[PDB]
């Protein structure tokens, strides 16, 4: 106590405040940057989906694991996470969503194996034990493909060997600047999703060499393509709740400012006070 | 309420067979809390060493002010003649209040606080008279009975801070006399921390220059640890996010600092100090969970204590240090952290 | 008198751990009233909701606190508390609301408390 | 069977270790016991020499 | 490397079976030292509460 | 101070309260009546109740369910209940 | 704050300016002269209107811009002049 | 007294240079404690290395303080202090190890001590 503290704390705590403000600025233009990269992806995906149409639930049929509805014995889970912290409740309401679920499937007895995107889940779920088979980090802002094909790869060798018998994604979904919402959504086997070609019935293609091989390799990067997707969507959700949450510590240190100052102010009036009663009642 | 007095009547109860004669001298306390301390002093063997002068808070002010000149004359009464003496000034911010009432009722010029103008001056020529004497001084004092030896009085003046504030009257002046500080934290004290000792701020200007070699060799890297201990704790809030080069020595900074934790009326021979820093200091500690260093610790200091006597006993009587002490030193420390448990 | 010479060591130690686990609890509130609860680690985070139920069950009704609250009083023996914060100390209560601490005797009435909100 | 030695090697050695652990807490309890005996028959006796 | 391997197979169960039983012959001196050692305090205490 | 230590309880008038068109702007926590429901008549002693307890605590659960809000239906009619109240 | 209050503005000398090499460390926002640019010639009048909310406003935006790199050229723009004036 | 103009621009420069190097310094122990080491640019991690080769290099032994360590004095004249300041941040010395420079004296004896390291 005493002004001189006071002051002092006073002073540490509007520093405080401009380094929030500063990093809610940051936050709030990475955002808008992410999401263009966001709807970036778009294109890929969807004619790479409506070619999918065409060539594997057209009239005509193929026999592909990836589209038919096998028996679950065991699920995989590709768990995005962020690599930075000051993020909010983002990575905790999103694992703890992830837990009630895999608790659920376990109470019909089946096993569950995690990849991990981000180092933040990773270390969650090495503390809670979970079941992390390969994982990638150090992204950061910089999401790219190339490096997301490492665990997809291990997922769907694991998936078409038949050791996995469902695979899902779970990701943060960006909606509003003001509300992003933690999902669990499937993408193996292949969802059924309209996009009917009962209207392109009119053409086909010239395959080369043979439609197998290629819808082979089409659902192989199409499942690349999402997984990608959701990655950048949740790197865009994360810049959001970073902004909201400096918000809110902002006006936490502005108010913190109002209390510390009628402290500082009754210190200095005591202070004040206490010399001059000193020295008066000191002479005669 | 953060162990001053503690921390002082152990010192005194360690000298319970080092040949230093103790004098604790108590200014103000209320007498059932004398009759404690003593009842203690002498559960332990030590009441037989000290002389307790007491002057309780009932007593009129001028015993209770010149009570530490009493006790410093029964001091000097050894130093003056080669003997080695410890005496404690128990608050000294209580000689300080009794001096300011005898000075506002003689109508005395106050100055800040109330304080009289000579309350240093009133300090300052009690706490000067610990010293150490040459063994000519004593020579020329005893006339010749003794020859060749030093006499010596030590002060531990103990003094209470409110809320922590060391920039009052009393407390900026007795800094200024003394050697050095022992900065008790309130903080520290509720943790867990006890003693409290901050390490950051406590100073002794005798310094290593006092020390036992072994000890002054060993604490040196304790010093340095939590230096650096004390400049990453900032981080200790955003930890999961650190990088293992520095989660390294932010990891050793608080195993060291629960390793100086210590209980109550359980003093440690030298031999047992120096043997328990050699542990953290090179590394063997460096696996052990926090959670466990207090059971290591006391696994180690029985261990020892039966199955290397010799080298405690040397240790302890000599303090030296060697290539050949720390060789059996290391081996003590292999077969402890194998053959055995915690 | 709290010396392990005087009430022993188990009810030293329960002591002892409470008033660790309270201040561990007051050098957060600085990082949780800036930055709010979801900055910390995932350990913090469990010591703060320890902290929280401790502090309510050092509350107890009074029988001369009938006139201001209503709720009979409540007297409790040591060795039936010692008991009690051990546990909550320990984590073995660690899936009992906040709210089912306040105001009530023995642990006992808390988890009794807790089934009826 | 490289592994059956290493097994079973390291589970007896942490049976030796508990047994050593509970070698040790009858020791302190003993101790215990005879200590406050001694504390009992000091001060049985000093309370009735001083009497006398 | 079936006589290298089962070499140590054959050894270890020798080997930490002598240190499983080292630390059980340590920590009954143990003990037994405790049982001693609570007697002379058993002695000393109750000489200095009569000297007293 | 002084005065609070005279008196048999204080009715505490606060400003934010005030402000917010609350009014009178009693704040309950800090306010009590030392001689308690002894002073009441029978009907009113029985229709309130604890009343101002229940009406501090759901002004400190306030303090925490604005940003975020947990148990959330119970804390929903508690908090129902508490608006409609104050 | 006694001659603050009698005096006819004032030219605030900053340590953080004097000690970085900003010689003379005037700092400007919180310095100022109450007459204004009646004392002031009709050409220094005219070309100095703008510098000193310019620098103002360059000296909270450079401790914005420690924590952004990839700053908006639109503001690149600014940190740039702001520095040559400075 | 530390102007151009009275202690010559040799003397200056090499003081502000110093001053340059440990200022940016302090900025960069910050980033090493969140990232590691290896994250820094090439220059980053060799104006650390200079830095901390200055901040050993402004240690000495005193012929007083000779008895606290038993290591003699040394006395080092300004021209070899301004030479082996300049010769540190040049990068001249860039290939010895850092404790070379803790408690040398003069800038040769860094040069010496590091063969016996
Ligand atoms: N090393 C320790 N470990 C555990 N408890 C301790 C330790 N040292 C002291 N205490 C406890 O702290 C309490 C306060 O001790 P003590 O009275 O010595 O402090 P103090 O500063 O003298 O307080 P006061 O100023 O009122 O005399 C004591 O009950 C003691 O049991
Ligand atoms: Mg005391």
């Amino acid at each position: 106590a005493g002004a001189k503290d006071i002051r002092s704390k006073i002073a540490s705590v509007q520093n405080t405040q401009k380094i929030t403000k500063a990093m809610e600025m940051v936050a709030a233009s990475k955002m808008r940057k992410s999401q263009d990269r966001m709807a970036a992806s778009r294109p890929y995906a969807e004619t790479m989906r409506k070619v999918i149409g065409h060539l594997a639930h057209g009239n005509l049929e193929y026999k592909h694991p990836y589209l038919e509805d096998r028996d679950v014995k065991r699920v995989g889970y590709l768990v995005v996470s962020t690599d930075r912290g000051l993020a909010g409740g983002l990575n905790i309401n999103l694992f703890k969503k992830l837990l009630a679920e895999m608790k659920t499937w376990t109470d019909k007895g089946v096993q569950a194996d995690l990849a991990m995107i981000g180092s933040k889940g990773v270390s969650f779920f090495n503390s809670v034990g979970g079941n992390v088979v390969a994982q990638v980090t150090g992204m950061g802002d910089n999401p790219s493909l190339s490096e997301l094909i490492g665990p997809v790869k291990v997922m769907l060798q694991a998936y078409d060997e038949g050791r996995l018998d469902k695979l899902y994604i779970v990701s943060n979904k960006f909606i509003n600047t003001m509300s992003q919402v933690p999902t669990i959504s499937q993408l193996l086997p292949l969802p059924a999703s309209d996009d009917d070609d009962l209207k392109h019935k009119s053409w086909d293609y010239l395959y080369e060499p043979d439609p197998k091989a290629l819808l082979d390799t089409l659902l192989r990067r199409y499942v690349e393509s999402q997984v990608y997707q959701g990655v950048v969507e949740n790197l865009a959700s994360e810049q959001a709740a970073r902004m909201v949450a400096m918000k809110a510590a902002t006006d936490n240190g502005g108010s913190l400012i109002k209390e510390l100052q009628l402290v500082y102010n009754k210190a200095r009036q005591a202070s004040i006070t206490q010399e001059l009663t000193e020295i008066v009642s000191g002479a005669a | 309420q953060t162990g001053k007095t503690a921390l002082a009547i152990d010192a005194i109860i360690n000298q319970r067979d080092s040949g230093i004669k103790c004098i604790y001298v108590a200014i103000g306390q209320k007498a059932s809390t004398i009759s404690n301390v003593v009842r203690k002093l002498e559960e332990h063997g030590a009441l037989a060493n000290t002389i307790v002068v007491v002057a309780t808070a009932s007593e009129s002010a001028a015993l209770q002010y010149l009570a530490p000149y009493a006790g410093c004359a029964m001091g000097e009464y050894f130093r003056d003649r080669g003997e080695d003496a410890l005496i404690i000034y128990d608050d000294l911010s209580k000689q300080a209040v009794a001096y300011r009432q005898i000075s506002l009722l003689l109508r005395r010029p106050p100055g800040r606080e109330a304080f009289p103008g000579d309350v240093f001056y009133l300090h300052s020529r009690l706490l000067e008279r610990a010293a150490r004497v040459n063994a000519e001084y004593v020579e020329a004092f005893t006339k010749g009975e003794v020859k060749g030896k030093t006499g010596s009085l030590t002060a531990l003046p103990i003094i209470e801070t409110q809320a922590g504030d060391v920039s009052a009257f009393v407390p900026t002046n007795v800094i200024s006399i003394t050697d050095g500080q022992i900065f008790l934290e309130t903080n520290l004290f509720n943790a867990g921390i006890r003693p409290a000792v901050n390490p950051g701020i406590s100073v002794s200007r005798v310094g290593g220059a006092a020390q036992t070699k072994i000890m002054k060799k060993l604490s040196g890297g304790i010093r340095t640890a939590l230096a650096q201990y004390r400049e990453l704790a900032a981080f200790s809030q955003f930890a999961s996010d650190l990088d293992d080069a520095t989660r390294k020595q932010l990891d050793h900074g608080q195993k060291v600092t629960e390793l100086l934790k210590q209980k109550q009326y359980a003093p440690m021979s030298v031999a047992q100090q120096s043997l328990v820093l050699f542990a953290a200091e090179r590394g063997y500690l460096a696996d052990v969970e926090l959670s466990k260093i207090g059971s290591f610790e006391a696994a180690l200091l029985a261990y020892v204590d039966r199955d290397h006597a010799p080298l405690m006993q040397e240790i302890n009587q000599t303090g030296g240090y060697n290539d050949e002490i720390e060789g059996k030193l290391k081996g003590i420390l292999d077969s402890f952290k194998a053959t055995q448990s915690w | 008198q709290l010396d392990p010479l005087v009430v022993g060591q188990e009810h030293y130690d329960t002591a002892r751990g409470v008033q660790s686990i309270l201040q561990r609890y007051q050098e957060l509130k600085d990082i949780i009233a800036i930055l709010g609860m979801d900055e910390l680690s995932e350990e913090d985070k469990l010591v703060v909701a320890r902290a929280r139920k401790i502090q309510r069950f050092l509350s107890q009704p009074f029988f001369v606190a009938e006139v201001f609250t209503g709720s009979p009083g409540k007297y409790v023996s040591l060795k039936d508390t010692i008991r009690g914060f051990k546990g909550i100390m320990e984590g073995e209560y660690d899936h009992l609301p906040e709210q089912a601490f306040y105001m009530v005797g023995s642990i006992e009435e808390a988890v009794e408390k807790a089934k009826k909100l | 069977d490289l592994d059956l030695a290493k097994a079973s090697a390291t589970d007896q050695l942490k049976k030796a270790k508990a047994e050593a652990q509970v070698i040790i807490e009858q020791a302190n309890k003993r101790r215990s016991q005879i200590l406050d005996e001694a504390k009992a028959e000091a001060e049985q006796e000093r309370t009735k020499i001083v009497a006398q």
